[PDB]
């Protein structure tokens, strides 16, 4: 919201019978994709440490 | 802000695999090899030549000098 990085994004869990995908997923605009990444990537190392 | 005001792209979908998952120099001879033999193959008569040529003119310059220090029996045939 600060910086309107994106229009949407959503964490997810899909989980399988033996494996799974584990991520994120947002929608922005051209010029705001890189910083969104960036903040977002930056929230996951924030989780781990 | 030079990344994203570049080029217009439609339509072009590219893979590419951590660099964990892959050999760092794959293919070295099935691939590499060939490509380097390919590559010095193209260029050679481009560049050896005049390379070649250069050579010359300085053996060549390089020699006859000295033999312009050398003397000539011609000029002492009746020195006595």
């Amino acid at each position: 919201v600060e910086h309107k990085l994106c229009h949407s994004f959503q964490t997810f869990n899909t989980s399988y019978s033996d494996t799974g995908l584990f991520g994120f997923h947002f929608v922005a605009d051209p010029l705001s994709i890189d910083d969104m990444m960036f903040c977002a990537q930056g929230e996951w190392m924030r989780l781990c440490t | 802000i030079h990344f994203g005001n570049l080029a217009r792209v439609r339509h072009i979908i590219t893979y590419s695999l951590s660099p964990f998952e892959q050999r760092a120099i794959p293919n070295i001879f099935s691939d590499a090899l060939p490509n380097v033999w390919r590559r010095f193959s193209s260029q050679v008569f481009k560049v050896a030549p005049p390379f070649l040529g250069a050579y010359l003119l300085y053996s060549w310059g390089t020699q006859e000098f000295e033999r312009l220090k050398r003397k000539n029996p011609a000029d002492y045939e009746n020195d006595q």
